[PDB]
């Protein structure tokens, strides 16, 4: 059934599973036409497919050419997501195929179930968790490869950098969800917190800065403060 | 005009014949039903006064043999049987008729209700859904599960309705996932009509039989099948015009006949709202939409 606060540890067991987030697949800017009507212009998007145990991220870049001459694009975006996730599963060796796919949005269930009919033993699950994976495009290196793409492309990352050398996958996921929740709530403030000390850099092969264990505690505290402030503002509480 | 004689009525029972019903008292001198119209299937159905659980009954066609009802005190039900001796049977019926111990099938001349509910229903198709090849008539009851319900446990007592599943490889061509899921025309027209049913008449016959089992026995699996066969047509963008016109007539008479008090359990809100207001065929079922809006506006 649904993945929730109750069954959260299941994310870090030894059963291969992927989160799929389709938020950033179909992206547009809304603008005025010469005649004063409104139109959209698509920009490149991405499917965010993440192994929460290992940090392996399958970033399938969705090039605007996909949408050319298609109707009902927000509907099509879900089916295109399910087509590409199905294609990714088929591309993996059997021993690397997921046992479960957790979709962040309930509207992905039917599209993914129908594309995965050939895999009756892979469970397609919704979640009650309100995960901040929409903010993936606030990670500068992910945003940069998506915008630069001139054709459909799959790019592989580890979203945890080298963190699993020092921390468990539970702690790594918690740090990732905190960073993304801060980036989602106040991007400018979160990015200021992450880059404020010029001496801490991002390795060429990494997404996030090279914080010591003590610096990560300071950073995580700054992200928590950012999130609660913004919350008091949002709700006047 | 054919007759189904009864040996006796030893237990108090409500007896149904098609859309009609009669209360019979324990040991009331009741000996059957005469003047049954030839040319249609019929159903004779029972609900005991002491156990209003298990409605049960028999589908039959008097053209196929001489049938009678006899109570079995061991199995505790009214059973249909075939009399193979024509002269014994004619003599039984003639005697009971002379003593006027038979009710008359109470058909109004103007009234095409039964024809309209059974237009495509054939005994030979019923006998493939309800498998008991040694009898020419078919037993159905409230509790019998469908092959589809069983997949998801006694195979010999199942309703072998055609399995319809919108999220199945049968329903979805590899490479046409979105197209086939959002527009079920290939599943309706190639897989079901051309492939399995062979023609719209056999499809409608099964749809009408499922409805009648839902209505007369409260058979839940039958109600599921009736709605699935409606949804498969309404969810297809491409349906022959004769089929849509015929479906509107079929459903109109089904909704007209349904007891007003059973709309809550026998009608699926999602399917009817989707079929009448959202589907490709939202504007193709004028008669059905008008009777549903006047008879069951709460459901909608």
């Amino acid at each position: 059934g649904a993945m929730n606060s109750s069954n959260y540890a299941e994310l870090f067991n030894n059963d291969i599973k992927l989160f799929v987030d389709d938020t950033n697949v179909y992206r547009v800017t809304v603008h005025k036409t010469f005649e004063g009507n409104v139109a959209t212009k698509a920009i490149n998007g991405c499917i965010f497919t993440l192994n929460p145990k290992t940090g392996h991220l399958f970033l399938k870049i969705i090039h605007t050419s996909v949408w050319a001459g298609q109707k009902r694009l927000s509907q099509l975006a879900k089916w295109k997501t399910a087509e590409e996730v199905s294609a990714l599963v088929r591309s993996l060796p059997k021993e690397e195929q997921p046992k479960q796919i957790i979709v962040t949005r309930k509207a992905m269930l039917d599209p993914l179930e129908v594309h995965m009919l050939d895999f009756p033993n892979i469970a397609i699950r919704p979640t009650e968790l309100r995960l901040p994976f929409s903010a993936a495009m606030s990670i500068d290196k992910l945003s940069d490869v998506v915008m630069k793409a001139t054709e459909p492309q799959m790019v592989l990352f580890n979203i945890y950098d080298d963190w699993l050398d020092r921390i468990s996958s539970y702690t790594a996921f918690s740090r990732l969800t905190l960073l993304l929740r801060a980036l989602k709530t106040n991007e400018e403030s979160a990015k200021m917190i992450l880059l404020s000390d010029p001496t801490i850099t991002i390795k060429s092969y990494h997404l996030w800065p090279s914080f010591t264990d003590e610096q990560w505690i300071t950073i995580e505290s700054q992200m928590r403060d950012l999130i609660l402030t913004e919350y008091g503002r949002k709700y006047n509480v | 005009m054919n007759t189904v004689p009864f040996t006796s009525a030893p237990i108090e029972v409500t007896i149904g014949i098609d859309q009609y019903s009669f209360n019979v008292k324990e040991n009331q001198p009741f000996h059957g039903i005469k003047d049954i119209p030839i040319g249609h299937v019929h159903v004779i159905h029972f609900q005991h006064a002491d156990n209003s659980s298990m409605r049960y009954g028999y589908w039959f066609d008097c053209r196929m043999g001489n049938f009678y009802i006899q109570y079995d005190p061991k199995d505790g039900l009214y059973k249909m049987m075939e009399e193979r001796d024509g002269a014994k049977f004619e003599n039984i019926v003639h005697n009971f008729k002379e003593r006027q111990m038979m009710v008359s099938y109470p058909k109004i001349d103007e009234d095409d209700t039964w024809y309209n509910l059974t237009e495509f229903v054939q005994m030979d198709k019923i006998r493939k859904i309800v498998r008991k090849d040694e009898n020419q008539f078919s037993y159905v009851d409230s509790s019998m599960t469908t092959v589809q319900e069983n997949e998801l446990s006694d195979p010999a007592h199942s309703l072998n309705y055609t399995v319809i599943n919108f999220k199945s490889r049968e329903a979805i061509r590899p490479g046409h996932e979105m197209e086939d899921f959002l527009d079920k025309s290939y599943y309706l027209n190639t897989v079901m009509l051309q492939g399995i049913f062979k023609n719209s008449s056999n499809y409608f016959g099964e749809l009408q039989f499922a409805f009648l089992n839902a209505m007369f026995f409260g058979n839940y699996g039958s109600s599921l099948q009736w709605h699935a066969m409606i949804e498969l047509i309404c969810s297809s963008a491409t349906v022959p015009k004769h089929m849509l016109d015929k479906l509107d007539e079929i459903l109109y008479y089904q909704i007209k006949t349904l007891p007003e008090q059973y709309s809550d359990i026998l009608l699926n809100e999602r399917v009817w709202n989707i079929c009448l207001y959202s589907s490709f065929q939202k504007n193709s079922l004028h008669n059905t939409e008008k009777i549903m809006e006047n008879k069951y506006p709460e459901l909608l």
